[PDB]
């Protein structure tokens, strides 16, 4: 049997060498041009057990990213444990590409094809691939952006879903557009607009499939966060280089008993990192219109759980693991044997 | 996460802390 092993799983990109924007200048010294010409061998007969939850290339795509970050957006001033660091901080041109991971030779990439794979357990239809699929590293809070969508329904998941204190990443099958502008010529003021009938039609969605999971007597809300960073409490998202908080209350104020939804949004010079614990300092918005036009394509959430009767739901995140459980969790590395 | 600067603003918001990665959250 081909074990699952951890090994140096090397990078893939379309990057080009002559963007300074910099995702593209840190995968052209990390990455090797996309694959030219792939493979996948579906693998007959063969059932494998899958672990999304447990799985090396979640840890080694978050230490990439955090690399990516830190030789990238560089802050004005830093503080850790007490010790405060300050430097040059110019500004970027920051817009995520896609990045595909591959194995090197004695290993091999397993995938899940089964379309209500719920992320652990046994897989009927396994293939075996040189690399992933391109994943967008896109850092982000509460909304899942410009990610891989599910063919047929709406699937929702969670390590234990009788454990409160599981993240619950949904995955949608139709993707909800979001703009968020800060307007040309208050610099720090901005806003995010997304279609009112079809954020609806999505929390109708994923009601009903946590109705399957927690029982049909159950009456799902959705609620706003009950507190904390203001990088969880609100959708955080990093758009052309600056740090956008908006507010999502509208979003997740919802029972089942307009044209646009608007929501306020504010740029912030002061952050929490999510590299590591920490505070980080940058320079004040520039000029001209920040615009970021995204597919929302997941959730983070959290169950209130505890003492009856009704379920409530709030906007999670924090971990950025989940965000890239939420695209490798049909992958896993094996050693061939 | 810091745990206790979180425990310690969520009580005074009638909340329980706990660490969401680096974050601190409310519950
Ligand atoms: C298995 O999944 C692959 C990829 O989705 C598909 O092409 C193939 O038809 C599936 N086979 C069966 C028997 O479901
Ligand atoms: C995932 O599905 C398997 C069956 O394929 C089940 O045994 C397991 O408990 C499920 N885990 C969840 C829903 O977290
Ligand atoms: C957004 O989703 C649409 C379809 O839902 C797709 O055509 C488009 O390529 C996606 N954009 C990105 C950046 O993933
Ligand atoms: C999306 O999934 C929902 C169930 O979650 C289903 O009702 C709907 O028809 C699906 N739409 C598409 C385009 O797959
Ligand atoms: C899921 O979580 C509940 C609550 O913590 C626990 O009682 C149960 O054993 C867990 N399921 C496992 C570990 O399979
Ligand atoms: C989002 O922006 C596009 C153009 O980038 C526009 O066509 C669309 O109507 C916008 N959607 C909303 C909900 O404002
Ligand atoms: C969120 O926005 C609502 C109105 O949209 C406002 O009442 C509330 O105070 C805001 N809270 C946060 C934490 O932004
Ligand atoms: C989503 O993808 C679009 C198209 O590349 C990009 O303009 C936008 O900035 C992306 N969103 C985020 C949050 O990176």
């Amino acid at each position: 049997v081909w074990k699952e092993a951890t090994t140096t799983l090397f990078c893939a990109s379309d990057a080009k060498a002559y963007d300074t924007e910099v995702h593209n200048v840190w995968a052209t010294h990390a990455c090797v041009p996309t694959d030219p010409n792939p493979q996948e061998v579906k693998l007959e007969n063969v059932t494998e057990n899958f672990n999304m939850w447990k799985n090396n290339m979640v840890e080694q795509m978050h230490e990439d990213i955090i690399s990516l970050w830190d030789q990238s957006l560089k802050p004005c001033v830093k503080l850790t444990g007490g010790s405060v660091i300050t430097q040059a901080c110019p500004k970027v041109s920051f817009e995520p590409i896609p990045i595909h991971y591959c194995a090197p030779a004695g290993f091999a990439i397993l995938k899940c094809n089964d379309k209500k794979f719920n992320g652990t357990g046994p897989c009927t239809n396994v293939s075996t691939v040189q690399c992933t699929h391109g994943i967008r590293p896109v850092v982000s809070t509460q909304l899942l952006l410009n990610g891989s969508l599910a063919e047929e329904e709406i699937v929702i998941r969670s390590e234990n879903f009788t454990n409160n204190a599981k993240t619950i990443i949904v995955q949608l099958n139709e993707s909800v557009v979001i703009n968020c502008t800060r307007p040309n010529n208050d610099i720090r003021q901005a806003h995010c607009n997304l279609s009112k009938t079809q954020w609806e039609n999505t929390l109708e969605q994923i009601a009903i499939k946590l109705k399957e999971q927690f029982g049909n007597n159950k009456t799902i809300i959705f609620n706003p966060s009950s507190g904390g960073d203001p990088e969880i409490v609100t959708h955080s998202f990093n758009c052309g280089g600056e740090f956008f908080y908006c507010n999502s209350t509208q979003l997740f104020t919802w029972n089942d008993t307009g044209r646009n939804i608007t929501l306020p949004c504010r740029i912030k010079q002061i952050i929490n990192m999510w590299q590591e614990v920490g505070k980080a300092m940058y320079a004040p918005p520039i000029r001209g219109q920040i615009r970021c036009s995204s597919n929302i394509t997941g959730l983070l959430l959290t169950r209130d759980g505890g003492k009856n009767g009704t379920e409530i739901f709030r906007p999670g995140g924090g971990d950025m693991r989940d965000n890239w459980r939420s695209e490798l969790y049909k992958y896993k590395v094996v050693k061939i044997e | 996460x810091n745990l206790h600067f979180c425990q310690l603003r969520c009580k005074s918001l009638g909340l329980l802390g706990r660490c969401a990665x680096t974050y601190c959250a409310c519950v």
